[PDB]
């Protein structure tokens, strides 16, 4: 049992010596900074240059924020991160592939090196992992159905594991509106997919951290659960547009590129990463997997446990969520 | 010009005040109060190294030396006495000169070892050389060296360091009672202690080291722990004893680094036990913090207080409320005991008592129960009798009280009960309430003493609690009260010596049991912090849940362990047998998540179907006002003028058992002096 | 009278030393206790006094219900009445 | 030394708003009412044998045990006969005292420090905005009561992007030695 | 009013309401010194203190853990009150235990005893 | 032992407990000594002044040597 | 401008009612300093202040009024220059033991 030895904040015990796999994202800034303000112990366990948890340093007291470099294909290497972790939390996972990751060995291959891990090690308390709205077996995004084949692989192995599915996360860091905003300024326009007609559930970032704190925090109620996490309300990807527009204070334009030719004009990367033995640039926007995904509605399906049960209400995508748009005005 | 440290004169009559002058302004001073004192009250201080205020006069230091007018030579302030129309004068060259020269005496053979000395920043030669002597030194010869001396797992002794001051032979001579230490040798290498291997054994002994100027005497477990300017100081009671002496803790960060005596002259003047100066170690051994649970396999799972609650909340209502107990600890604050009683009995239950406390008490008379005499009393006695008491071995500070009395004048005490040793020339009466009843009868020497002597003192041991005649026992005294004029309306002589903290507050609040099957016919029972129980006695098909701070005896066979905070951690109300009310105070963080005994009874309650209507301590006080408003007027003693004589007996014979000795050890009687390693040593070596 | 005990489960009085409001309650508790304490020993009938606190008598009876009565302006024919209606109301 | 101009001023003042005065190596000193202060350095800055026209400072002193708790300082020179004098009152949290910053210019920022660090506010200053302390603060430091390492502290909150402030939870408390010596006095 | 003073200094509202204790502290026992007796203190309870986990360093977070115990030092009991009374927290005067000077002489040192 | 293991974790270098009951008592032939650390007293420690009518050796309190008498 | 001390309390209560004039006229400059458009209420924001100085009733000493008015017309300055069923009791039981 976690013990607590202090007010709160930071320079305090909390008892917490959590492991945060791919804190060094979009989310593992979010989760790492809840953490160290509730006064817990942060290992960041780092892949590359030893600048990457630079920042994640500055969040918690000192010896609190510990960075550790490792070989995720390294399995005694991920043994000796996880040594002296109390819980563990995943966050790793890309939305692109590349000649040494593909969508299976950086989601469903590493979960499941995580889960064993996870069990072998008997001191780990809580094992939260971390996937998408849309992850399903028959989802028909090859990351997304990684991501659902790892969350069963998880579920299987380690019964005690919770397993968050938040929807697409806006923020200062985020991959959608950042590039979006940034297109429209270079181009004057952004490509609507499909028309834009389908609709998603956009969730803020710093409401996921709360929700995976209190999912940590919770007295044994979610154990084995999985919760889905999304906006106040459903937006189109054309309201999404619309709303970055109006924060940006652009005309809006959009061109609504057919699925086929999208696909036809995202399909070359794929085989041309296969082929050459050189990396290629990151698809920020033309980005097959994401086509995939946008070919079906990512919502909630109602039935699992969402932000009304967890106890934390989301923030609506107006004024607070959207604010660090304003520094793409002009 | 108020006097030095605000104290107060006392006068034995306003006639008798003679009109002396100290550096000029005059004061009014008693007739054979001395020169130190009469400077004193016209408020500036002298410097000292022999002269204690409790202890004896000795010109030993020369040091207190002022200047009176027509007088060739300077004269000791502590030995002078005062003389009408003196003229007294501290800051003349005549004084300093000698002040200096005395100092560089002390200076020329104390070793230069301060800085591992253990009295840094709190040595009176340090100060006082500081204040008084030279800032140089003329001697540069051979110094002298004394091998040091093994007096216990208590003093250190580093004898180098003693300046010869004698103030610890004549402690040990005229408070402690045992004549070991001692000035042996002549000249200028003279050594202290005891010629043969003797390791110095006293309730007092631990007072010597307190006394010591220099650092010659110190606290061996306090040896090079920290030094005083780190440590902060908290005025607090104890809880070891029923005395309720003062005590000041020393802490250093979250742990109590020790424990020294502090000014009560009504309870204990300047002196301390060696329980209480020393259970600061059992604080941080087998202490408890977390909430646990026994699972069906034995072993103790840590849960949450919402879970420890629910479960305690869930077996209370499953059994029937006839069939509950409510047992309240050795050390226990009047706040946690009304909300134990007040959480009982709305569950349907009456069947709280506190530890030490019989069957059949006559609790409604709390001059029936407390020491109505007084401390001061004490030592305006003159005979005593002792019955059912041990003062050596419970109350160590009434036993030296009594020590005092007999030595400012002669007192013909008399004992009854156990053998046992003394140190003021007792008379063993007897070993029997037979021996009372005679007693009472008056065909008895000692019944012709205490009727023909004034100011007589009854004083019987609350171990006549556990008696099944103790009813018989209280009338027998009532009777000799009655027959020899104990009780006075001036004078008051009875008294009962409690040996247990929280006895006096629940005797107060009326926890006292109402059968002699209550603890081994409940299916309930809720021990808070009781480890002297007789466990034994409880059904093995009964759910025990233990709230304490440390772990003893009373864990092992508990269901459901709380963790709470000693009573150096909490704010708590205590009663001492002199029957004054004081409260404690937080010197030291809580360990772990325990809560304070009073916050989780309210909680429990709350988590039960029914609620506590108090939510602060406030209200917690309140509602001790209301049942017994004695407990909430804080460091005031509150006489009761309604007579014991009036509590009718219901046995008309005692018990043929003699009197037991219901403190065996004085070393493990408490859970914290149980757990404590050092007070462990002490009864292992000095028994 | 001697049927304290089958009901009441706790009776306490309180008063001051040497309050001239308490003054009548003194004699009541000294012989009604002793007369009480006579008939029905189980029953614990606390006597307080303090510094300054209203002259008062409690009663408890089974789940800790308690009932308070002041006894100020009250002689001890009425004390005894009330202490009477006390364990009559129990 | 040069006690001249100081017994000058004692001889040629008016005697109604002198309340003490003290005649120190360390500092000839005055003391008076705040109704009567600024009428006293007019006087001094003015008087041509008392030429105080350069104030060297204002400080502030607490007291909390006296009924005013707060003590105004004023260190003033003169160049022309080369001697410091010093005029100080009593003044508590609520009431305000006169300003001197229309004799002395100097005085504005001295009266916004003394305002910063005590609370001591001033009726004729052109303004009395904080100068040292950081902007929003609340409490006043130099008081005795507050505490030495404040109530709030500063740390850079990253879902934010802004340096926030949170209530203070330091590490390694700040250990007050009580070397005293019980000899002293 | 008792507590204007503390409403309008800027002292955060949370910690203008919490019990405080008003004592003189007693002399040291360990040397008979009485130039430290006669003070007035008021005693914040703040005991939050824990142990840093890096270092082992002795942690707290109430801001008045020391203040009251370095800085706060009163004339006398009444001017303690009036400061706890302006200031607006609850207070609590602890009764401070003085010594009591009673006549010794030395010659009281050598007494006679009676007869055999 | 428990202290040393207390302030120092290495446990492979020899303890400065060990290396100063390695060092052997130094026997005097007087019945006081002048312990003062080294061979220059104002590089050393406060001096410091031993009783040598015990038996055993007695432990300097400061650089602790272990002086003992000769006869 | 600082201004001496109200000697009335008909004064105290018009400098009152100056200081809530100049909160509500610097109140839409606030709108652009911290842009909380969705959730202001620029009403409920004068209704707060509103029930701030209605909650600052039990003072009546003039000289607190008026120390009261001028570190409100700081705090104001400062936000112009952009500077930011268990029952209560089992709460806190279950957080810590200091409560
Ligand atoms: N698109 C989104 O924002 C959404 C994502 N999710 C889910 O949440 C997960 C986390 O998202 P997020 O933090 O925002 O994204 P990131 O890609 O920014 O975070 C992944 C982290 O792991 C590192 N990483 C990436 N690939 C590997 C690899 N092969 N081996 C080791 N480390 C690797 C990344 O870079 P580095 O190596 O430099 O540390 C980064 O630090 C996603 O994988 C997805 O399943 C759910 C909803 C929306
Ligand atoms: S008692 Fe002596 S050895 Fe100890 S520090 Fe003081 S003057 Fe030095
Ligand atoms: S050991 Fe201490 S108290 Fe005893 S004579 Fe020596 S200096 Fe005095
Ligand atoms: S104190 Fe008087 S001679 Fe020592
Ligand atoms: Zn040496």
């Amino acid at each position: 049992h976690l013990v607590r030895k202090g007010t709160g904040g930071r320079s305090s015990v909390s008892g917490i010596i959590a492991t945060v796999f791919g804190a060094t994202g979009f989310l593992g800034r979010y989760v790492v900074q809840q953490l160290a303000k509730m006064g817990s112990q942060v290992l960041v366990p780092f892949r590359g240059s030893e600048d990457c948890p630079r920042h994640l340093k500055l969040m918690g007291d000192l010896g609190q924020i510990v960075p550790m470099k490792y070989n995720p294909r390294d399995e005694s290497s991920v043994k000796a991160v996880m040594a002296k972790a109390n819980v563990v939390i995943n966050l790793i996972g890309r939305d692109y592939e590349t000649r040494n990751y593909s969508f299976e060995e950086v989601h469903y291959h590493m979960a499941e090196n995580l889960a064993k891990i996870s069990r072998e090690h008997g001191g780990i308390l809580r094992f939260i992992q971390v996937s998408c709205l849309g992850a399903s077996p028959s989802s028909p995004s090859r990351m997304l159905r990684a991501k659902a084949a790892a969350e069963e692989v998880v579920l299987r192995e380690l019964p005690e594991a919770t397993i968050l599915k938040p929807a697409v996360m806006i923020g200062t860091e985020d991959r959608i509106l950042n590039p979006w905003a940034h297109f429209a300024k270079k181009y004057g326009f952004i490509p609507l997919f499909g028309n834009g007609s389908t609709k998603i559930q956009p969730v803020y970032v710093v409401d996921v951290a709360a929700a995976l704190t209190t999912v940590l925090k919770d007295d044994g109620t979610s154990m084995g659960k999985t919760y889905e996490l999304g906006g106040p309300e459903i937006f189109t990807v054309h309201d999404l547009a619309e709303l970055m527009y109006e924060t940006i204070r652009e005309w809006p334009r959009y061109v609504k590129v057919p699925f086929p030719i999208a696909k036809a004009l995202a399909t070359p990367r794929e085989i041309l990463l296969n082929k050459v033995p050189f990396p290629l640039p990151t698809p920020e926007i033309l980005n097959l997997d994401k086509i995939q995904a946008l070919t079906t509605d990512t919502i909630v399906s109602e039935n699992a446990l969402t932000f009304n049960d967890l106890g934390i209400i989301p923030h609506k995508l107006k004024g607070y969520p959207v604010e660090f748009l304003i520094s793409y005005r002009k | 010009r108020s006097p030095l440290a605000g104290a107060r004169v006392h006068f034995a009559n306003p006639d008798d005040a003679i009109e002396v002058f100290v550096d000029g302004y005059p004061v009014k001073i008693p007739k054979g109060m001395t020169v130190l004192q009469a400077c004193e009250v016209a408020g500036v201080d002298i410097p000292r190294f022999c002269y204690h205020s409790r202890l004896s006069i000795a010109g030993n230091c020369r040091m207190c030396l002022v200047e009176v007018e027509k007088s060739p030579k300077p004269v000791a302030s502590c030995a002078m006495p005062a003389l009408p129309g003196m003229k007294i004068k501290t800051d003349t060259p005549v004084a300093k000169k000698a002040r200096e020269g005395v100092m560089e005496f002390l200076l020329m053979n104390h070793p230069l070892d301060c800085p591992i000395c253990d009295q840094g920043g709190e040595c009176d030669l340090q100060d006082q050389s500081m204040a008084f002597g030279s800032d140089r030194g003329r001697f540069t010869e051979v110094k002298r060296s004394v091998v040091d001396k093994n007096l216990g797992p208590l003093v250190k002794t580093v004898m180098t360091r003693c300046i010869q001051c004698t103030r610890c032979v004549r402690f040990a001579t005229e408070v402690a009672g045992v004549q070991d230490l001692g000035m042996l040798g002549r000249g200028s290498g003279e050594e202290i202690g005891t010629y043969v291997e003797k390791l110095l054994t006293s309730e007092l002994s631990g007072n010597v080291i307190d006394i010591c100027p220099v650092g010659a005497l110190t606290s061996k477990p306090f040896a090079f722990k920290a030094r005083n300017w780190e440590l902060k100081g908290t005025e607090t009671i104890d809880v070891t004893d029923a005395v309720g002496s003062n005590i000041r803790i020393d802490s250093r960060g979250p742990e109590v680094m020790r424990i020294v005596p502090r000014l009560n002259e009504d309870i204990n003047e300047e002196w301390i036990s060696d329980k209480t100066r020393f259970c600061y170690d059992g604080l941080k051994r087998q202490r408890l913090n977390d909430p646990m649970i026994r699972g069906p396999d034995g072993r103790f799972k840590a849960v949450n207080w919402r879970d420890a609650l629910s479960v305690i909340a869930d077996i209370a209502h499953q059994v029937k409320p006839e069939e509950i107990v409510g047992v309240a600890g050795k050390l226990s604050d009047a706040e946690s005991m009304i909300a134990l009683k007040d959480f009982l009995n709305r569950m349907g239950s009456n069947d709280v008592w506190g530890e030490g406390i019989g069957v059949n008490t006559n609790a409604d008379f709390r001059s029936g129960y407390i020491m109505n005499t007084s401390i001061a009393g004490l030592e305006k006695a003159d005979v005593f009798l002792l019955v059912g008491t041990q003062p050596r071995v419970e109350a160590a500070m009434v036993n030296a009280r009594i020590r005092k009395t007999v030595r400012s004048n002669q007192a013909k005490v008399g004992y009854i009960g156990p053998a046992t040793d003394f140190n003021y020339d007792h008379k063993h009466l007897g070993t029997d309430p037979q021996t009372l009843v005679e007693i009472a009868e008056g065909r008895h020497p000692f019944f012709k003493t205490l009727s023909d002597a004034k100011n007589p003192v009854i004083i019987v041991g609350a171990g006549v609690f556990e008696r099944k005649d103790q009813d018989a026992i209280f009338a027998a005294v009532e009777t000799i009260a009655q027959k020899a004029n104990v009780v006075r309306p001036d004078w008051n002589g009875l008294n009962v010596l409690l040996l247990h903290a929280a006895q006096a507050a629940a005797l107060d609040l009326g926890l006292v049991p109402q059968s002699e099957k209550s603890l081994e016919s409940a299916k309930f029972v809720y021990l808070m912090g009781a480890d002297d129980v007789n466990l034994d006695k409880i059904p093995d098909d009964a759910f025990v849940v233990y709230q304490g701070h440390h772990g003893d005896k009373s864990v092992y066979r508990a269901n459901v362990i709380l963790p709470t905070a000693a009573f150096s951690e909490k704010e708590g109300t205590y009663q001492n047998t002199e029957g004054c009310t004081q409260q404690t105070l937080p010197a030291v963080p809580t360990v772990g998540d325990s809560r304070d005994d009073w916050k989780i009874i309210r909680a429990l309650s709350e988590v039960a179907g029914v609620r506590l209507p108090y939510d602060t301590i406030g209200a917690v006080r309140a509602r001790i006002r209301n049942v017994a408003p004695n407990l909430v007027n804080v460091d005031e003693r509150e006489p009761a003028t309604l007579p014991s004589s009036l509590r009718p007996s219901f046995t008309q014979k005692v018990d043929t058992t003699p009197f037991g000795t219901v403190i065996e050890n004085f070393y493990m009687t408490d859970a914290i002096t149980r757990a404590s390693k050092i007070m462990a040593q002490c009864s292992a070596t000095l028994l | 009278r001697g049927q304290l005990s089958k009901n009441i489960k706790e009776l306490r009085f309180l008063m001051c030393q040497s309050s001239s409001a308490s003054a009548s309650a003194r004699a009541f508790v000294e012989k009604n206790y002793k007369e009480l304490k006579t008939l029905n020993p189980k029953l614990p009938i606390l006597i307080r006094e303090c510094s300054g606190v209203e002259p008062q008598l409690w009663a408890r009876y089974d789940l800790g219900v308690e009932k308070a009565i002041k006894l100020e302006g009250l002689s001890e024919a009425q004390i005894s009445k009330a202490l009477e209606d006390l364990a009559k109301a129990g | 030394d040069n006690q001249f101009i100081f017994k000058y001023s004692w001889e040629t003042l008016p005697k109604k708003w002198v309340k003490k005065m003290e005649r120190s190596e360390h500092g000839n000193r005055f003391d008076t009412k705040t109704d009567y202060l600024f009428q006293l350095l007019c006087f001094l800055k003015l008087h041509t044998y008392t030429r105080v026209q350069v104030l060297i400072d204002i400080c502030g002193v607490d007291y909390p045990s006296r009924k005013r708790r707060f003590e105004v300082v004023y260190n003033l020179l003169s160049t022309r006969y080369n001697s410091r004098i010093r005029v100080q009152t009593s003044a508590d949290e609520v009431t305000r005292i006169s300003s001197v910053v229309s004799l002395f210019p100097s005085a504005g920022w001295w009266e916004r420090e003394v305002w910063d660090m005590f609370g001591v506010s001033f009726i004729n200053h052109p303004d009395l905005r904080r100068i040292l302390t950081d902007y929003g603060f609340e409490g006043h430091p130099l008081r005795k009561d507050f505490p030495l390492s404040g109530y709030v502290e500063v740390r850079y909150d990253d879902p934010e992007k802004r340096v926030v402030s949170e209530p203070i939870e330091m590490t390694q408390e700040f250990r007050y030695f009580d070397f005293a010596s019980p000899w002293e006095q | 009013k008792p507590g204007e003073i503390g409403m309008v200094s800027g002292i955060p509202q949370e910690h203008l309401r919490r019990r405080v204790v008003i004592y003189s502290p007693a002399r040291t026992a360990s040397q008979q010194g009485s130039g430290k007796v006669g003070r007035w203190k008021i005693n914040f309870l703040s005991t939050q203190k824990w142990e840093n986990p890096l270092m082992g360093w002795t942690s707290t977070g109430d801001p008045y853990a020391h203040v009251g115990d370095s800085a706060l030092t009163f004339d006398s009991a009444e001017a303690a009150k009036a400061f706890a009374e302006k200031h607006g927290w609850e207070y609590s005067v602890k009764k401070r235990h003085t010594p009591l000077l009673k006549v010794k002489s030395y010659a009281d040192n050598f007494k006679w005893k009676g007869f055999p | 032992s428990n202290h040393t293991a207390k302030w120092m974790q290495d446990t492979s270098k020899k303890s400065p407990m060990e290396l100063i009951n390695e060092v052997p008592p130094i026997k005097v032939e007087g019945r006081i000594v002048a312990c003062e650390g080294d061979t220059n007293p104002a590089l050393g420690h406060p001096i410091e002044f031993i009783c040598l009518d015990l038996p055993e050796p007695a432990v300097c309190k400061y650089c602790g040597l272990r002086y003992v008498q000769d006869h | 401008k600082v201004l001496p001390n109200s000697a009335s309390v008909e004064e105290a209560r018009q400098r009152v009612f100056d200081f809530f004039r100049a909160t509500c006229r610097s109140l839409p400059s606030v709108m652009e300093i911290y842009n909380l458009y969705d959730v202001t209420s620029v009403a409920q924001l004068r209704s707060t202040v509103a029930s701030e100085i209605r909650k600052n009733i039990g003072v009546s000493d003039p000289k607190v009024i008026d120390m009261l008015l001028f570190k409100g017309m700081e705090e104001l300055m400062n936000v112009v220059n952009h500077s930011k069923a268990i029952s209560p009791f089992l709460k806190n039981f279950y957080s810590s033991n200091y409560f």
